């Protein structure tokens, strides 16, 4: 669903991705979409 | 008549005829040359593809390949030029096959506005119609009024091209992308090379200290690169031509390559019957989605505003069409490589470090050479880097930039990366092949996820 | 104690302990050879790269090249190999400076397991403990008992790096990408070289429209390659050796490489005092984590299930000490390309069409041919082309493989597109430099995204 390090960031901070929004190509969350929230 | 007329056969005409095929659309195409292809075809891209690759294995094989001797090296021209004009034939029967095969109507001939919805193709006398009408009538060399060339002596990159002989000495004017290409194809076929250039640096669509590795690589391999030379005149003679510098300096040569730049082209287009006009640089302005001030008119390619690139006016032509047709339509241009086929090559992709000083974005550094890489090593190359330039907060990739041995082909990853906003991180993260080129970038990457 | 313990300093190994190191773990890593780097820089990989680049092009300017005319190529063997051997100690040197640079210690011995948390170094006598352990003791080559190697006549992948003299006839025991890579280097030298393969196809790992296209070109290209033929013994004898095949047929060479595959390699680690064994095939079973049975020892690398590859093992790596660090960690397997390095290069990466159709996995495939390729026009080439599998229904790019110049390059983008789980259309409708062969790759995705 979103990027490689999108993933990875979420997975550190503990953040589901149903609550990150994706700007990314597509439906793809962005590592500063993450960091965004 | 057609739903879609398109002037210009060139990279940017004959893509975007073949996708408003695939959408749907009647397509008419206008071309005045012979051969379908444009500049890229006829007397750019491919031609010039075709003397690099060769003549680089040639050039190898006299410095020496590693492991073996050889004897000599005994350059045959005719045989040169016939893969050239061989491989010109092929890409220019491959457009008409795909033309004929797509189902789109070949006109042959300039064509003229006689309003805003209908055109003349001057020669054969058609007056045609369209719902809509595309612009793709690309660029010709630029010949300031002081460079008399006379297309022997002196000569633009057509002619350059195809010189009967390898010449003594050639002297090219302009350190651009043409410039350095096209001196550097005969230089390692024996000539002696000057390159002129009026700036403080060369090849002005690289990243600066990128630019600075190339002329001191070519500076390496032979070729003699003087930059902050304002040449003031070009003036064939009896068997050559004198090249005149700014302060009184005269040089004199066999032959003289005038490549200052490219111009966008719309002669005998008669844009003021469609209401159209050119700006200052000759560029036919156009909006977001490649429309003129005229909504059913769109324009692409060399002819209007960016990179003089095929790739470029490819990608236009197909966002024009699809705009026709669907409402939308999007370049990336940030994701747009732009290559310089030497050896080693030079690439850039997205914004150069001036460009992002200038914009005031703060960024950080990723920077990896090939003297590190182990299949670098492994070819026999040392020479080289790649650099990735990322957001300081984002990380996301704002640009990438190399020189090296196939430094282009390593880049193609860098464009997708671009293409899906990825972050240096992310690139630096997915898998490489071992031992690989791309291995540079992927270094280059994690150093500037990992910059302090 | 350390924090973390590496046995072996392979590719696994040795990008462990740097990237442990870079998480603020004290590394210790055990190695039994001189020199750091593993098979893959010790023998494998890197030199066996040197070998094909240099010969590819020697082997070149032999068969002649475009636009010229040589007028004799002679080997300097020893040259060939000072350059391989330069390469080597280049990178082997570069993996020492990078563990000094990262505060890794490094002990010479083997490593024996004494208990699940103590490791004796038997030829210094150091007991060494560490929280975490890494096993990366990677492959050895595998010799059936009725291949009798002596290690001069009849050898391995590293003698075979290293023959004093061309042979005039050499053997290849085994039709995967060690014996296909090192026959090619060696009769690109001028060896008769005859490849004997037990299945109905070559190169196991490759598509296998791939792995058909290939067996074509070498065979073009002068190598016989006879599969469905079963070796039953090999036997070193006079200057050269023997080999028998079933059925009686018996043939005569001066070299005969065994390359029926490699093996994880265990021997000396005492395993069973950490209260860990290996499977039917030598394997140590490792989790999703990469963790074996004992929680904190990790197994990576070519000594666990999985493709024997350089930048998988240096993946798994990463993902194990990430693991043990922060508690996860990830290997994208169907991201991971496979390379081989002759000319034109055969890669793959993904699921092939016989994986997707064991798993009853509807697709859809695009394929472009390097004869409709503009760059590869100019370069000379001609055969080979790229494919891509796409889902039938989502688009998601499922696999992607070809043969052709330089495609392992060309594939660099596919990994990364596979990264990023993209779709064909994302592929095709990224920007893509012309001329360029990364074009091959976009035509190619844009045909599977445009299947019916
Ligand atoms: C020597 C050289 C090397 C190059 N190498 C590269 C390279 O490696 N990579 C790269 O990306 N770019 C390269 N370029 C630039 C590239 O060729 C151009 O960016 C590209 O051709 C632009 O495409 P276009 O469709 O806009 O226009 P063009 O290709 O110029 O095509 C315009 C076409 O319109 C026709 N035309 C014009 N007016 C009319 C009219 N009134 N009626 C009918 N027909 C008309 C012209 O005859 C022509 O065929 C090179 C250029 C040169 C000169
Ligand atoms: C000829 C050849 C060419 C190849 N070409 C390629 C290629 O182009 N691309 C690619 O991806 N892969 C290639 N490979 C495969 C690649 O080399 C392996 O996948 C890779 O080396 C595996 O890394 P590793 O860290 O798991 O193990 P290895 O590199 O094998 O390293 C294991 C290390 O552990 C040491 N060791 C073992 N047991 C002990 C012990 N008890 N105590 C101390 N030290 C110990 C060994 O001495 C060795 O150095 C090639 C292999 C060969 C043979
Ligand atoms: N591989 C490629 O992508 C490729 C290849 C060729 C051309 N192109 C494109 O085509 C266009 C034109 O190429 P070009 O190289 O002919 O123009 P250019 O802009 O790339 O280079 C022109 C150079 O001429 C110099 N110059 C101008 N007047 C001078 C003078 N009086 N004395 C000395 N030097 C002088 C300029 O400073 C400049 O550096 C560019 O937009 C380029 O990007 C691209
Ligand atoms: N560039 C690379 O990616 C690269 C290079 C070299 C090795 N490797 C890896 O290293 C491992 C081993 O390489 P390999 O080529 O030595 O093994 P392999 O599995 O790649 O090929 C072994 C071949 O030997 C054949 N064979 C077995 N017994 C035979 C017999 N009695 N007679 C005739 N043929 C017989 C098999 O059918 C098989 O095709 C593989 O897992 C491979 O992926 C990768």
């Amino acid at each position: 669903l979103a990027m490689p390090a999108a993933e990875r960031l979420m997975q550190e901070k503990g953040v589901s991705p149903a609550e990150v929004q994706g700007t990314g190509l597509g439906g793809r969350i962005l590592k500063e979409d993450v960091m965004r929230h | 008549m057609y739903d879609l007329l398109v002037i210009g056969a060139g990279p940017g005409g004959y893509v975007a005829a073949i996708r408003a095929a695939q959408l749907g659309m009647k397509v008419g195409v206008v071309e005045k040359e012979k051969a379908l292809g444009g500049t890229c075809l006829r007397v750019g891209c491919i031609p010039s593809k075709a003397l690099l690759e060769t003549t680089e294995r040639i050039y190898e094989a006299k410095k020496g390949l590693l492991g073996a001797k050889v004897k000599g090296v005994e350059l045959d021209l005719p045989a040169l030029m016939a893969h050239k004009d061989k491989v010109v034939q092929a890409n220019t029967q491959g457009v008409e096959f795909l033309f004929k095969k797509n189902g789109i109507a070949r006109h042959q001939g300039t064509a003229r506005f006689l309003s805003e919805r209908k055109v003349l193709v001057e020669e054969t006398g058609e007056e045609l119609e369209a719902r809509y009408i595309l612009i793709a009538t690309g660029s010709a060399p630029l010949i300031p009024p002081w460079a008399q060339v006379d297309y022997e002596r002196v000569v633009t990159s057509t002619e350059a091209l195809s010189f009967p002989e390898v010449p003594k000495r050639l002297i090219v004017v302009g350190g651009g992308v043409i410039g350095l290409e096209l001196g550097v194809v005969w230089h390692r076929l024996g000539a002696e090379v000057i390159v002129l250039e009026y700036m403080d640096r060369i090849l002005p669509t690289m990243d600066l200290e990128v630019s600075r590795a190339a002329e001191r690589v070519f500076k390496k391999q032979g070729l003699t690169i003087r930059t902050g030379v304002r040449v003031t005149a070009v003036v064939p003679e009896a068997k050559g031509a004198r090249v005149e510098l700014e302060g009184g300096e005269v040089l004199e040569a066999d032959r003289v390559l005038v490549a200052v730049g490219r111009r966008p082209y719309t002669e005998g287009l008669s844009l003021e019957n469609a209401g159209l006009s050119t700006d200052e640089r000759g560029r036919i302005p156009v909006d977001e989605h490649l429309r003129t001030r005229v909504p059913h008119i769109y324009a692409i390619g060399d002819v209007v505003r960016g990179p003089m690139l095929a790739h470029k006016a490819s990608e236009e032509g197909i966002a024009a069409v699809e705009h026709m047709v669907r409402g939308f339509g999007h370049v990336d241009y940030q994701a747009i490589p732009s290559v310089v086929y030497t050896h080693p090559e030079i690439a850039a992709v997205g914004y150069t470090e001036e460009e992002l000083k200038a914009q005031g974005i703060p960024y950080k550094v990723g920077k990896f050479p090939y003297s590190a890489s182990g299949r670098a090593r492994a070819m026999g190359e040392t020479e080289g880097f790649i650099k990735v330039l990322a957001h300081a907060k984002t990380d996301r990739i704002l640009g990438v930039h190399g020189i090296g041995a196939r430094v282009g082909d390593v880049l193609a990853e860098a464009a997708l990366a671009l293409f899906f906003k990825a972050s240096a991180e992310d690139l630096g993260r997915a898998p490489h092949a071992h031992p690989s080129l791309s291995e540079i970038l992927k270094e280059a990457a994690l150093a500037a996820w990992e910059r302090p």
